């Protein structure tokens, strides 16, 4: 649980 | 464990400093499940970088289908202990006011019978 999900633009 | 009881104050800090480096337009935020909640699933990564345009509505979205929701199944965010002022605020204007001593911005979510009452 060390690494940072990363919400891109591609998903909005 | 949660975020806070696997990291200390200081490596929190150090983890945020890094992030908003390395992501010149995310906001860092922790979404965990709410203590008690047990119909909503444990999220495998509960660190999250948003981009900082977004707004509320859009994230609860967002993290609906990351926790692979049914459309019949209720979801709430709790932000630094409370509900959301209104889910068209921008997550710019929320970081700012509701971030953490340590920089990260948190966040809990959970189903109807937990959350309760909303007004």
């Amino acid at each position: 649980d060390a690494v940072f999900d990363i919400i891109t633009d591609e998903e909005l | 464990k949660t975020f806070k009881q696997r990291r200390t104050f200081e490596q929190r800090v150090e983890d945020v400093r890094l992030i908003r480096e390395q992501h010149p337009t995310k906001i860092p935020v922790i979404i965990e499940r709410y203590k008690g909640e047990k119909q909503l699933p444990v999220l495998d990564k509960t660190k999250f970088l948003v981009p900082d345009h977004v707004n509320m509505s859009e994230l609860i979205k967002i993290i609906r289908r990351r926790l692979q929701l049914n459309a019949n199944q209720a979801f709430f965010l709790l932000v630094n202990g409370h509900s959301m002022v209104s889910v068209s605020t921008p997550i710019s204007e929320v970081y700012e006011s509701e971030k953490d001593e340590d920089g990260f911005l948190y966040m809990v979510y959970a189903s109807q019978e937990t959350f309760g009452m909303k007004l």
